[PDB]
DNA sequence: ACGCACGAAGACCAAGTCAATGCTTAGTCTAA
DNA sequence: GCGTCTCGAATCTGATGCGTAACTTGGATGCTTCGTGCGT
């Protein structure tokens, strides 16, 4: 079964790219080493193969979401919308290690390494929120075949298809933003400012002395003081992204409990940058099986209406039992 | 060689889950409660082969045409050919001065003239006739050190 | 004359000229005996770096006259493009003179051909100068001479770069793009071939000579390899 | 019967190659003892010999698919598409012995070995699965002979040919896609989000106690969920190129490559079924020169055929046929 | 909960884009070589995909004010106008590490490695203040949302919504403002200007020959003077700009806090230009959920009032030791 | 009522490695 | 019913700091026999 969740972003996204990245002020990454270099965090992104109206394939790079990232962002918020509220509602309790693998897929570092009864593995697998993810202590294969945010450019072309070519955006969608963080002593004006400061006079001049001599002894030496200056780099706000859902034979219950969790998405946000207020985005369209199954109330129609009913009962004889069968380890 | 040997991998598993699945709709009639991956129907196995890279060279006495044509049709050299081991991308039959080296390079029998024989031949357990693998037809035979 | 190359097996050929998988047949390649044979390469390399340095021009047009003066009869000189050219001309007209000739953008193969063919004739030991069109298609056989192995009209012949990248097509760029700088090599491989096609024309010629002048051939540098394999057929003059 | 499968994955395609490899952030391979050490899991790689950078010959490494792990992708296809649903409309049910060869050609069922006659042999290698896929107590020679996944590349141009040039890549199509793994128990925020846990704040205090403890003995000197690595996989959106040969077929056994080739699309390559790794779509199939694939999968007037006399043995197949070439 | 602010700038807002770019005498950006090439500091502007009334998903670039800036903004009002008078009457004075890490996150560069207890974690995020604004040696994750001062301009109509289309202007909303410093030396021309000077009319004569010397040997060659000329680009005064805070899960308390900001946030400027008196605005209307909760008189109505109350106890109970703890280094 | 399920058990020494790929420069006119 | 002269010029042409920090730094499996007892 295949989903496909069409996503525009309100704003900016900003995952991480691991390892270190330097820019200049001017915006060149990589600056040479005459010019200034300023630390910066790039956008994640995950070189593709692209073709151009010349008919040569090249791999490019495209800023997407991660697979990893955005999955576990489906997987807290189908806990947090859909299965705690339905837990809570019959007072039922998770242990800290069926709550840990509930929302991590184990329990531990270690996995057991011992077979699953067959019995337990079907009993599992039919569970509308143990199915799509699996894990455990004991590997066990979910249902969720879940695919990274890319893009709706023209460099994802040959790798979305050609049917959201009405959407694609030509130029690059990648902008560096600056950030600074001040000192605030450095801000101080008078001992009005500095009264709620204890020692007030003397302990600002004690901060600042030692700011001073930090920084002369770096200076003349060619821990670490509060003022910084560097960049992040994001993705623009604007640009629209297609996220695309595959499950292994689901039952009802899981297509429900899939529907409910996108249903339930526009809340969260997708990436990194909760102080800047990231990754907030909106579900433009969700096609189900080829079909669009998208109305402004949400997912909603006779369609999807036996995944819901289906989702419900499975919500109202859902149990804790289940989660703490699978959590248990073997060992 | 052409190039280092691969040591390759594969390995040999039943999807377990697949197999749950079939057992709980009657597909499969298994009444055990678990797989046993050491052992058993539900077995998984590790096993390792090397890959080279090689220009297969060889001297035997016989008609030039006809074995070109029985060469014609092979395809794949060696073993594994299954998955696809040892493509053929060409091959070549020259008649060469019995000088440059001989057909000898191989099992011999026990009591072959020395004469003949190219190089040092350490006694062993081989066939003489293909098949080579059934070890109900291996006997005691020189087999070319060099070659081994 | 260039379809096979010597480890791409006319690969190039149907790239170039889309044929479909299937309906290509390959042909074994031939070449006759007094292709190859009756010519010997000297071994004066060049020692300058090809580029349009005044001291490379001055090195090498003292080559090319030592060439010129040591030439048996008629020779060309393959120059690959006009700035080369111009740049080089000016030295050789010191001692030359009239017996130079090059193309302009209106000299070409329309009466230059025919006047070298006719000034060879008169005994002058003429030098063609040739710029891209002298690359192909222009005859240097002495066809008047039915011997026929006169080997005189086209003596001797230097080459002055490999060349390399000479097609510009915007299909070249795309071939380049999609298979690495591998494509343009062989296809200066086959540029070199074609300079060579030149040099015979008709069947039994007897003696000729070559030069080669491009410091990279003498440098080792990885990539000319192929330019030694072809090269590498034709006896050298032993000096 | 040579079978030429045009390949193109959508997503990245991710099989496993055996060993514990490290990577550093910035990218390094096995970088030095100096800075810090991730563990990689990279791509399947064939060490090839190829014409890089106008040179005579160069080992250079292939990422490619194992032919093996093709193999089995189609006798899973074949299986989980064709042969289940036929034999659940008759209603058929399998021993161990004969689900075991059916699925992996394990021999498990029957381990004795058991002579197969020459009409036995007739009859079995004729069989529209089994016969492909040798194996079982009998353990057969399987007619199919299926090769690795070869991607069009410049350094497989000596594998695959120079039939397909235009679509070949220049450049690496290797990229590294890191993973990470944290504690949920860091990031409870509030009693409500702890209402769930049964021991409430006390579970999460001494979770978090736990855990910095083990932590302050691993720096001194049980392993927590917090992780971070990376896993190499091949670039989506490069073409594959699958090579299918099948020795003396008959019509039964082409009309179910045909049909599995039909059904492979909705199967993935390799492994990644968390991150919908190995997604691909056919985009050409070649039965002896002749392209066949049609925009509606394979068809066409010249295999209809194949599509005939697999039906016809889809409709008189029974579980029977599968225990006796199991042995069982 | 979603807060929407409508702020309109009374003043020209400069906010810096950091980078030398340089400018023309005729207004040309970044002219050729030949002509002069004045300095010039232009407005940091975010890349957004905005639709210019075909459908098309153009990237164009957009003045915008950075979230951090705003965030920080908001920090600084709360802090001076309820926090520090909060503290101030009970005579209870922060530390200087605490006043550090309540005023920028962090008392130092080096964040400890080691996770916070979940006590701290539960005290710290019901915190009215720091709560919202997470940080501090253990990285804890805020309450708070700011997002960047998006103007409401027909380029931010895909980011903003179709909401404030009324609020919409065409035009460029971008104008460069030219800054000229002159020598006081050469200005003065009077015996009585010179009579204050030490060493009388010499000492301005010496200043004037080392001018003179000094910009004779610089064009010559092809210090610094005092003379300048420069130019710093800023966004129009008179547009109205929406500003959105977002809160996960919020408090009584903390929203009366940030109501209580809100209130008393026009009194502040947004960014930059304090000398040329840039960064006034005044708050049109404030949008709580849906619903406008703003007054003439600010923040107010029947609907607010818990949230005030709840801020109040609060700030009675409120003293040092929770932010003393929070700032304290856990090694 | 022979077939299959299912734990206990019994061999038990133990290293050194972990890149495999870089490479340049302007003539054609012979269809609208 | 135009009317023409003039129909600019010099000079500024940016300065200074900041120019990262902590943590993760894998984990598990790949064997058959034998005894005893279920058991369908």
């Amino acid at each position: 079964m295949q989903i496909e969740v069409l996503i525009r972003n309100i704003t900016p996204i900003f995952s991480a790219a691991p390892g270190s990245y330097y820019v200049s002020l001017d915006g060149t990454i990589n600056p040479p080493q005459g010019a200034s270099r300023f630390p910066l965090t790039r956008a994640r992104t995950m070189t593709v193969v692209a073709e151009t109206g010349d008919g040569v394939a090249k791999a490019v790079p495209l800023p997407i979401v991660p697979g990893n990232t955005m999955r576990n962002l489906l997987r807290r918020t189908m806990l947090k919308d859909v299965i705690e509220p339905a837990l809570r509602d019959k007072s039922a309790q998770l242990s800290i290690g069926a709550y840990a693998t509930a929302y991590a897929g184990n329990s531990s570092g270690n996995p057991d390494g011992v077979p699953s009864s067959f019995d337990e593995i079907v009993t599992m697998r039919a569970h509308p929120f143990l199915g799509l993810f699996g894990g455990g202590p004991r590997m066990l294969q979910g249902r969720l075949m879940v695919d990274s945010l890319y893009p709706i450019h023209q460099f994802s072309q040959r790798i979305i298809g050609s049917d959201y070519i009405n959407d694609s955006i030509k130029g690059g969608i990648t902008e560096i933003v600056w950030t600074r963080r001040n000192d605030p002593i450095l801000q101080l004006g008078s001992p009005d400012d500095a009264a709620v400061i204890e020692g007030g006079a003397q302990a600002a001049n004690d901060w600042i002395t030692s700011l001073l001599a930090t920084t002369k002894a770096k200076k003349g030496k060619a821990g670490r003081g509060l003022k910084a200056f560097n960049a992040h780099e994001v993705v623009i706000a604007g640009v629209k992204w297609l996220w695309r859902i595959n499950v292994d034979r689901p039952s009802e219950s899981q297509i429900g409990l899939i529907l409910l969790a996108l249903n339930k998405l526009a809340n969260q946000r997708i990436a990194g940058g909760h102080a800047k207020d990231y990754g907030r985005f909106v579900i433009e369209d969700v096609i189900l099986d080829g079909e669009s199954v998208w109305t402004p109330s949400g997912v909603s129609g006779q369609a999807t209406e036996q995944f819901f009913d289906a989702i419900a009962e499975a919500l109202d004889g859902m149990t804790s039992s289940e989660f703490e069968q699978f959590a248990a380890s073997a060992k | 060689k052409g190039a280092a040997s691969q040591n390759w991998m594969q390995t040999s598993r039943i999807n377990t889950a697949e197999a749950a699945r079939h057992r709980s709709e009657g597909f499969l009639l298994l009444r055990a409660a678990k797989p046993n991956p050491a052992g058993g129907p539900f077995k998984n196995s590790l096993y390792h082969y090397p890959l080279v890279w090689a220009t297969l060279t060889a001297y035997c006495v016989g008609d030039q045409a006809r074995i070109a044509d029985l060469l014609s049709q092979c395809r794949q050299i060696g073993g594994r050919r299954g998955v696809g081991c040892g493509r053929v991308a060409g091959f070549s039959v020259e008649v060469v001065p019995e000088v440059e080296c001989t057909w000898a390079l191989r099992a011999m029998p026990d009591d072959s003239e020395q004469s003949i024989l190219c190089g040092e031949y350490a006694l062993a357990m081989s066939a003489l006739q293909s098949p080579y693998w059934d070890r109900s037809l291996h006997k005691p035979a020189l087999v070319p050190t060099s070659l081994a | 004359a260039t379809i096979y190359a010597s480890d791409d097996h006319a690969v190039l050929t149907r790239w170039k000229l889309e044929v479909p998988p299937a309906r290509a047949i390959y042909l074994p390649p031939v070449h006759p005996a007094w292709t190859t044979e009756p010519v010997v390469l000297h071994p004066d390399r060049n020692a300058i770096e090809p580029n349009d340095s005044p001291e490379w021009a001055d090195e090498t047009a003292g080559l090319i006259t030592k060439v010129a003066e040591r030439a048996a009869g008629g020779t060309l000189v393959l120059c690959t493009s006009y700035q080369n050219a111009e740049l080089l001309q000016g030295r050789l007209l010191a001692v030359l003179g009239e017996r130079l000739i090059v193309q302009t953008k209106v000299s070409s193969a329309s009466m230059c051909v025919a006047q070298y063919k006719a000034l060879y004739r008169a005994g002058a030991r003429p030098v063609w100068l040739g710029v891209g069109a002298a690359w192909t298609g222009i005859d240097l056989s002495d066809e008047q001479a039915t011997d026929p192995a006169d080997d005189a009209m086209l003596s001797d012949l230097v080459i002055t770069r490999l060349p390399v990248g000479l097609n510009r097509s915007l299909t070249h760029e795309r071939r380049v793009a999609i298979a690495g700088f591998k494509i343009v090599t062989l296809e200066a491989v086959w540029q070199l071939r074609q300079g060579l096609g030149r040099l015979v024309r008709r069947p039994g010629v007897k003696n000729k000579n070559l030069w080669v002048l491009d410091s990279r051939i003498g440098g080792n540098t990885p990539w000319v390899a192929p330019y030694r394999k072809l090269l590498s057929r034709y006896r050298t003059a032993p000096l």
